């Protein structure tokens, strides 16, 4: 699917281009205008945006007037708009021909329909539902909130969107976790020891007994937990005459 | 523990050399007698053949129907048995056992499935079941060599799923028909693994 | 000559409650030492063949207490006091007296017991795409059936019926039977069961 899709899409740039930036939705879904349009509400704070070109340069200008992590995405290609639509054989059915559709298993999340769906429409059809519609992923993220999801690990060699995971919780009393991804400029192991730490940290549910197969190591005496002792004492009652 | 862990299961064409190994660690090889059992697809078990212990002499008593064409060995100080499966036919298609007893068959292993086949490798020749007017089902006939799975639904309906075990035609093919029962409109993707040939079906009376 | 041994070939066990297996050979199988030499094996569905029981009585250690053993010098008996759920299988009696044995016995076909139930027949006309596709299938699918003892014929005759059945199910306990009349071109241009959970046949055709 990623494969196909990425090799046609490949001719379109020259045209269109994609961006990414955390200006509030109020703001940018105000002042967007020809062939402009938001490719993914990430957040209260956060929009990524599928606009034409020399007017989504000038929307991270438009970032860079106000000041936001300004970054012109150098993957910039078609999406989420026509220039991809007219595509209804190579960008719409060739790249995904064979699915399987998974049962409820364990509740995935998709974003074009801003709830949890049934892992039953995952094919071709959600690749055109990522180049037709937007991706409204802060519905999701509300939605992930409401059935109790806070702690969100960002697959990745660089937080972009954990770093909007919180600014889903700048303005949500549901202030949630969302550990930082390798920076940009890390891609080693202790780097990524360093995510697996804060991830359990944060409260990530880390299986140790993973971890720790290959090391061959030794479990060594270890202090015991600290009680934080009060003084609790209930002494008999009473007075003597 | 006693295991006997076999090896050496496949696809081959009448008349070929093949070779079935059992693994036997937990117990002394030398003092027991292995013995090869039979299981054709469904039906009972059949004894194929048994080699006697070294210090029994190491004769190998074989079979009525495969005298001449199996032999059986074994190993002490490399600890393996060897069923030498020689000249194969049709019949071959099977779960063969390895078993630690001539007269007193004991562990048995697991089960190395043999298939002695003629066919190739070719994807399902799906085949609706429309209704009468009832269950919905769907053929998957012409299809070689099992692996074989077939949901409804794509994996969403379970209740009522008869995956009926698969069925063997005289050209060396194999015919699953799955079957749902639910009054009414379904699909049913059947995927061929050994050839990865997925095809869907939507049916209707 | 050879000892010919038979069994209750078809067995209905319900979980919990103690069941009987029965052997009967032909000839004597106590041998002069006052041990007889009947084994019984138990093949799990889908599982390598286990040793129950040797020498008649004697229980082979891993074996559950639940599988007794007993018997004279031709008839004998498994006593399993408890049946529960991995008590299902086939039950094979396979003498010790004359080796060597070709087979194994036909063995006890066990199953978890219900009462009887109402044969689904399907009459299920094949999709004429395949007969544009250079064959014919139709199917008398039988659902939800127990025990398993159905006839399933072809009229209006059969002999080019070929067989399809599942193990029992868990929830319902019931088999169900994929008769496929596999088939040609032109001989296109019925089937009905005799299973005991109805008595009079049933002809559906296509």
């Amino acid at each position: 699917v990623v494969a196909l899709r990425s090799r046609v899409i490949a001719t379109m740039p020259g045209n269109k281009g994609m961006a990414s930036i955390a200006a509030p939705a109020g703001e940018v879904r105000a002042r967007i205008g020809d062939r402009v349009e938001i490719a993914a509400v990430n957040g209260p704070r956060s929009v990524v945006v599928a606009g034409d070109s020399d007017e989504l340069d000038r929307l991270v200008a438009s970032c860079t007037t106000e000041c936001i992590r300004a970054k012109r995405l150098a993957v910039d290609y078609a999406s989420h708009s026509s220039h991809v639509e007219t595509i209804r054989d190579a960008l719409h059915a060739e790249l995904g021909e064979d699915f399987h559709p998974l049962p409820g298993f364990v509740p995935f999340f998709s974003t074009v329909t801003g709830r949890w769906t049934q892992p039953d429409e995952l094919d071709a059809g959600y690749w055109y539902r990522n180049l037709r519609r937007t991706v409204r992923f802060a519905d999701a993220v509300r939605a992930l909130a409401e059935q109790g999801y806070r702690t969100f690990l960002e697959v990745s060699a660089h937080p972009i969107l954990t770093a909007a995971i919180e600014e889903i919780g700048d303005g949500s009393g549901a202030d949630l976790s969302a550990i930082h991804s390798l920076r940009r400029g890390d891609g080693s192991l202790a780097d990524f020891g360093e995510a697996l730490s804060r991830a359990f940290a944060a409260g990530v549910a880390v299986d140790w007994e993973s971890v720790h197969l290959g090391t061959g190591a030794r479990r060594v005496p270890l202090p015991t937990y600290p009680f934080q002792r009060e003084r609790v004492w209930l002494e008999p009652k009473p007075v003597a005459r | 523990e006693v295991q006997l862990v076999q090896s050496g299961g496949g696809l081959v064409q009448p008349g070929r050399s093949l070779r079935l190994s059992c693994t036997a660690s937990g117990f002394t090889f030398g003092d027991y007698a292995m013995s090869w059992v039979r299981q054709a697809p469904g039906k009972g078990l059949e004894w194929v053949g048994f080699i006697r212990s070294k210090a029994y002499g190491g004769t190998t008593e074989y079979a009525a129907s495969v005298k001449g064409r199996f032999t059986i060995s074994r190993d002490d100080s490399k600890s393996i048995a060897y069923l030498q499966m020689n000249s194969l036919k049709t019949e071959d298609t099977a779960v063969y056992y390895c078993t630690r007893g001539g007269t007193l068959f004991d562990y048995w292993g697991q089960g190395t499935l043999v298939t002695v086949s003629s066919a190739s490798t070719k994807g399902p020749s799906v085949f609706p079941l429309a209704p009468s007017s009832a269950a919905l089902g769907c053929l998957v006939k012409d299809y070689f060599p099992e692996p074989v799975t077939v949901s409804w639904n794509s994996g969403a309906l379970t209740s009522g799923v008869h995956t009926f075990p698969a069925v063997l035609q005289s050209s060396g093919l194999y015919s699953l028909s799955s079957v749902v029962t639910v009054p009414s409109t379904y699909i049913c993707n059947v995927n061929h693994k050994p050839s990865n040939t997925k095809v869907d079906k939507k049916v209707e009376p | 000559d050879v000892v010919m041994t038979q069994s209750p070939l078809s067995l209905p066990v319900t979980p919990g409650e103690p069941a009987s297996i029965s052997c009967r050979s032909s000839q004597s199988l106590l041998h002069s030492n006052g041990y007889n030499y009947l084994d019984w094996y138990l093949q799990k569905p889908g599982q390598s063949p286990q040793l129950l029981i040797y020498l008649g009585s004697n229980r082979a250690s891993g074996v559950p207490d639940r599988f007794s053993g007993s018997g004279s010098g031709t008839d004998f008996t498994l006593k399993i006091s408890r049946v529960e759920a991995e008590d299902v299988g086939v039950y094979y009696c396979m003498q010790s007296l004359q080796t060597p044995r070709l087979t194994f016995g036909p063995g006890t076909k066990v199953d978890i017991k219900r009462t009887v139930a109402a044969p689904s027949v399907f009459i299920f006309p094949p999709s004429d795409e395949q007969l544009k596709s250079g064959t014919a299938s139709v199917v008398c699918l039988l659902n939800n059936f127990y025990p398993r003892g159905a006839k399933v014929q072809w009229k209006v005759q059969s002999g080019n019926s070929q067989e399809s059945v599942t193990e029992q199910d868990s929830k319902d306990s019931t088999y169900s039977l994929s008769s496929t009349l596999t088939l040609s071109k032109a001989d296109y241009e019925a089937c009905e069961v005799t299973h005991q959970g109805l008595s009079s046949p049933v002809t559906k055709s296509f």
